[PDB]
């Protein structure tokens, strides 16, 4: 993926966060666990409902087949006839396929995006105290009570 | 201690395309094209279609006797013909300016059918005898029902000069025709005259047919032609026939009643006994899918047709292996 | 001590629309679609588009006597027509094959009017008295200008055998009609002969008309009907007429004359005294935007036509709030 | 945004900065102001004007209805005329909706774009000398001379 | 020591366009448009062309003397005509809805011609004295090959009544004609009898032609005119004509065999003794472009037309510099 | 390049790496090379090639003229038959045009997004080990021999 997060440097998802669609994995002495960050996960829902509606609502303008009949002796007229309404609809199923293909790509992409802005925004704060595992993951300096609040939290140090 | 940036996965196994890569696995998926009919004609939000079982619409309009089903039509939602119907014009011909009728049809949802011409107003000549083998009714021979097949009454076939006001307010959809025989003694026969012609006259018409004399294949052991005329009479305008044989006469006209959008469907199907609020002539769709793939010639609040096999967006992301 | 990166906000308001967002405020935005007009009828390039006011291009190119004012017309840019023209056909019939010829107008600029059959050119019958109460001119019955409506001289209408030949360089326009009666004592009061014709003949022309009679409603106050026809007389070609009574014959035809692109725009509005590059059919357009919206048949150096109510492009970025 | 770093990272826009669309704020004990950077504020301005063209040239070749006339008794090709015209011009409007929807959307992700790589093209040179606050700013180790000068220059250390 | 992060440069010199910029150059490219063809007509996958010279589709159906070269053709892939070919209807007239014919021969691969009338058939008229100036044949007077043109024997036409009955498996197309003399006496002098008709039957068909008088411009020295009609007649069905004079009369008609997918195509080339598996008008095509920009017109497996002048893809990375 | 690698960061291409379209060039005591980073590489040109079949497929349903003659009266079907087929021509001109020119612009970029992501994997190696000097290259704290097997193994420290 473009961003370098998804099946990149981050292997792979997780089963156990049923939550939400990004959020963080903590383990320390009290224990382990999942939460999804609400604000990422949120903006993200927006973002994708909105492209939805918005590919849905351009696709409702869309040439309409009205049928015509035409006797023995004008067949030129129906073959025009023909030959505009399967015109028509070949440049609309055109249309759709690739709006389809090109926006789904930019989907995971957002995705992608989505979870290394949330990386780098976890990077940014444990700056030094953390060493930058290289997975996804940074191990503490200084062990981190359920401390680990105040990460998700953005107020820490 | 550690603490670590991740995503969702699941157990979905659906899968979309992108540019750059087939069938990518994702965690969540929007499906958008409705893949799915009920292969029935139904009734479109309560109204139900014209269904001309083996009827045509030439059949239905002029009333060939085989097409007594449609003697009188309620109002219809859209019209159902099927590729070849068996009874359309029985007496062989030709019907003028068919399809721009079939066109003008599509735009319209019930005509009640009113008598202009009284059969039994034909003092001069004979109305009674203007039958055919070609349109039998139950086991007699018998004509189109709403056009009458004025013949000589003993011997003289004296001029007509018939004339109907519309003093109704709706447009009035009036049909008429004429009869082209074999040879000359089929011409003494039933009209007397050697040369004939009929005239017909309205704010806009200025007709003047003329019978062609051929000797022609048997279609339906008949070698005579009908062939049907028609026009729209508008409000308050007058329609004026002169003929001096091979006439065939109105004596019901169409009133245009209630004209709402609507289409004829070509399908082989019959009638299925279902309600919808979208047709296709295969079958008709309920969905709330901004697209389908079923037929392109739909009626009603209808998804956008397109010809894919498959349309799926992304919404959730990658689901990992 | 610090320093940061950052970047331009703004105090605007202008928005744009994305895939994924709508109403987007950005620091800078370049509206695409041309909205306004003039809403008048403007010279197109300096020059004047051909406005019919209540009269038909037939009511022009026949000469209506109420379309006095397009007797002679200058080169034209475009033409403009009415919905429902008045003066069109003051008596009452068909032009045959209006429409081709309207098409065939689309490709002309300018119309040069010449006499091909001086109307003191009948010697065998009387020419000043083809007049009806249908085409009035101040006050008094009058006829179309351009086509000579003739009548029999003391009882007899002898055969006309009439030629013109095209010595102009220019593409001849030739108009012609004939006239069906309603009866046969007004056959017989205007040209005696019970049956007649007129044939016309050309290089590629093959045609003979027939009086069609028939009682109809009266339009005009006639019941009458006149039936004009039209062709195209290449150079160096000869028209033949032939006809013993119903024929109305060409007094004047028209050069064609500088035929540059052009089109009949339907409009209920009248002229403007302005002038402009590009017009429309509710006004005219002044824009350097790659689209607008006012209407689809335009004429000249004009935008692209979208039905866009709106098309604005991000330039510069998010506008912080 | 894609690239984290407009309305992402660094909060929002300066009002202060009119000279371009990217730049610096420098502070420190002379004082402080604002600094465009005119390298990527040029390479941005002509990217944008480009694509604004090649937007406008693309939409040119495009449909244009010819007024034709049918009678009473041709109603089905007038259908058909109407069909056709009405057909096109709904391809054009949903093309020219489309791209203006896509490419704006490409507009403002390209700035974001310009706005990290240049914060990216600060952090490469000030990697241990001042620490990465986390907001679009870096705080010096040590006080910086209108140094600063150097920063936006390409040339420190 | 020291480890980089680097790709690949090249002397690539190939340039692609983007939004945002033009003329980038790639280390590398895909052109995907065609551009080049080899400027000739070219058999279309061994099966070859017909290719009319100087003879239009009506000079070779009717069988202009002129069109000897296509007397009997085999099966072709397409067909190619003149903007103007020269030998077309040598005695002038017109060919009743040709365009029509001209888009069946469309879907139609071969003809067998075969003869229906014989031209020693003829009995009670003269059938090898129906010859013109205006297709001469060897420097003689002569006249279309398939068509024989019916004379009077000793000054009397008496009426002919024909038939012929579709024994062939295969769609007939049949050809016939009639003629329009210029004056009363050219009536006389061919067919003695003032007043003609022409009455052509069928399942389907109900013809009746009467010769149209005028005088009009010669065109090849001739002011006559010949009119050809044609039918398709169903397999055991019956033509049936009737005529007193002005018939021109099929010897010949044409079944259709082996009708496939094809086209006529407009060029002033000429035939260029080579294979193709894909033709235009200008030139064949052989590539595997998936576009090409040569000419929308084309037959066969054809790579898609588009009007650009430019098509390249980026698929290696911006080379630097 | 919205990646800010190719001709951002890293300044130019290496005549040198004719192995493959990114990978490494090492330089030390043994001496110096390139080698091409086959994974990125292989991924690269998939990504690639996937993307021109899809875009030669979408482009095969398309309108295909067919000629149609009509006499000299009916110049207004006539007029009909010809703006109706250029109209699909166009429609698919610009079809074509606008693919082409939008889809290198993603092929750019995406080969920009591989060199970053390939470059940010080394980073993530070497993290406090080497100076990253801000021009695609690392400058080892400790003498490295071809220890260089290992960074582009994956597998170092
Ligand atoms: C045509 O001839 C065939 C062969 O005898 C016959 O079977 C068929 O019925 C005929 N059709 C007509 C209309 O004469
Ligand atoms: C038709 O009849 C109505 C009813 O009397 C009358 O008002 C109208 O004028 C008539 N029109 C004609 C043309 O006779
Ligand atoms: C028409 O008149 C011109 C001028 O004399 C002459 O040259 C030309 O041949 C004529 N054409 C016909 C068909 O009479």
């Amino acid at each position: 993926g473009l961003f370098g997060a998804i099946a990149g440097f981050i292997e792979g998802g997780w089963q156990g966060m049923v939550d939400g669609w990004y959020g963080y994995h903590h383990s320390n002495e009290q224990g382990s666990g999942y939460a999804a960050d609400k604000e990422s996960t949120q903006k993200a829902i927006d973002g994708v409902t909105n492209k939805v509606n918005s590919i849905i609502d351009k696709m409702n303008t869309q040439f309409e087949a009205v049928g015509r009949e035409f006797n023995n002796l004008e067949r030129r007229i129906e073959n025009l006839n023909k030959k505009m309404e399967d015109g028509f609809l070949d440049v609309w199923t055109y249309n759709a396929e690739l709006l389809v293909l090109m926006e789904n790509e930019r989907t995971l992409d957002f995705h992608d995006s989505n979870v290394k802005n949330l990386y780098d925004k976890v990077r940014l704060q444990l700056r030094d105290n953390a060493k930058e595992l290289g997975n996804g993951c940074f191990e503490f300096y200084h062990k981190c009570d359920n401390c680990m609040e105040s990460v998700r939290n953005g107020t820490y140090d | 201690d550690q603490i670590c940036i991740g995503y969702h996965a699941n157990n979905s196994t659906e899968q979309v395309d992108t540019i750059m890569e087939k069938n990518v696995t994702v965690t969540h998926a929007q499906d958008i094209l409705e893949k799915k009919h009920n292969g029935k004609l139904c009734d479109l939000d309560g109204v139900k279609p014209l269904i001309l079982r083996d009827c045509s619409v030439a059949g239905w309009l002029l009333g060939n006797p085989m097409c007594d089903e449609f003697i009188n039509v309620p109002e219809w939602s859209y019209i159902v013909e099927k590729a070849n119907p068996v009874n359309d014009l029985c007496y062989p011909g030709d019907f003028n300016d068919y399809e721009e009728l079939k066109h003008l049809l599509s735009r319209i949802n019930h005509f009640e059918k009113i008598q202009i011409i009284p059969k039994s107003s034909w003092s001069s000549h004979e109305a009674s005898l203007g039958v055919s083998s070609a349109c039998p009714y139950q086991g007699k021979s018998s004509f189109f029902r709403n056009v009458v097949w004025l013949i000589k009454k003993n011997s003289t076939y004296p001029t007509i000069k018939r004339s109907y006001n519309n003093t109704n307010q709706e447009d009035l959809l009036v049909l008429w025709g004429i009869h082209h025989p074999n040879d000359a003694a089929d011409q003494t026969k039933l009209y007397q005259n050697p040369t004939t012609y009929i005239s017909v006259g309205t704010s806009t018409l200025n007709q003047r047919l003329v019978p062609r004399i051929a000797t022609r294949s048997k279609v339906n052991g008949q070698s005579g032609r009908m062939e049907f005329f028609w026009t729209i009479l508008k409000p308050n305008d007058a329609i004026n026939f002169e003929s001096n044989g091979n006439f065939i006469a109105p004596e019901y006209a169409y009133k245009i009643v209630k004209k709402g959008d609507s289409t004829i469907m070509k399908s082989e199907l019959e009638y299925g006994n279902c309600n919808t609020k979208c047709q296709t002539p295969m079958g008709a769709i309920n969905s709330s899918m901004p697209f389908h793939n079923i037929h392109p010639l739909t009626i009603g609040e209808c998804p956008k047709y397109v010809k894919s096999n498959r349309l799926v967006l992304a919404t959730g992301l990658r689901n990992s292996p």
